[PDB]
């Protein structure tokens, strides 16, 4: 969870050295600690010696590595580990669709995101959070200011309290095509954020205001 | 006569392509 993959690689060897068959949790926590700091060689190796110890590969696993391959925009090794997953039988929840979704999204391939995201819709499962702003990101990320404000004023009519994210994407995409005004008054209501104090620090820190060495 | 004289590496470890 933390991402201190050296330590989880010593703490594996330690337990090995010590006649100790390893467990398939504390494979998937190796994988996917490599995975956080894009060692995706020695995640590989892991998963690979989870079969020969006999330690067969879990629902967690698959999710770790497919966070892991579309952090970086693997999305080949992305359809690879779908297929092993549909010839695996094991249902495919949120978490296989959103990553699919996040890996063609880092990839590039926003028209296979697209693509992927209404084959999720047309199946089944509420998409979370997660998949609107996956879903979100993509769309600021190839030069759509419309479908950017239609979602991000659809998401907001929820009282989910909207997150940092979600802001600093519109800021971005407004930023594309100069689009002060809209910059403007958007930071007008990011000011104040009485609820949450985080949004507050950072509306404040990115106009200027806490860059001073007492208010950083 | 017929008597005489007493008469697995390599395997889960494939390239991941």
């Amino acid at each position: 969870k933390g991402g201190l993959h050296e330590d989880a690689r010593k703490i594996l060897q330690y337990m090995t050295a010590k006649d100790v068959v390893p467990s398939s949790k504390a494979y998937t926590g190796v994988i996917e600690a490599f995975g956080q700091a894009a060692l995706y060689e020695e995640a590989l190796v892991a998963f690979n010696t989870m079969h020969e110890v006999g330690s067969n590969p879990s629902i967690e696993t698959f999710h770790s590595l497919l966070y892991s391959f579309a952090r970086g925009g693997l999305f080949k090794e992305s359809e690879v580990i779908l297929s092993r997953l549909v010839n695996s039988g094991i249902p495919r929840n949120r978490d296989t669709f959103n990553a699919t979704i996040e890996a063609y999204k880092q990839g590039g391939k926003f028209e296979e995101a697209v693509k992927t995201y209404v084959d999720m819709e047309k199946s089944r499962c509420d998409p979370d959070e997660r998949t609107l702003e996956a879903v979100l990101s993509v769309y600021s990320c190839a030069r759509l200011v419309d479908e950017c404000r239609e979602q991000f004023e659809e998401m907001k009519a929820s009282d989910i309290l909207p997150s940092i994210m979600c802001y600093c994407m519109m800021l971005s995409v407004y930023g594309k095509t100069e689009s002060w005004d809209d910059v403007n008054e958007l930071l007008e209501e990011m000011l104040s954020n009485r609820v949450s104090n985080i949004h507050q620090v950072i509306g404040q820190m990115i106009k200027g205001n806490y860059d001073d060495d007492s208010n950083w | 006569g017929t008597g005489f004289n007493k008469g697995d590496i390599l395997f889960y470890h494939r390239e991941f392509c």
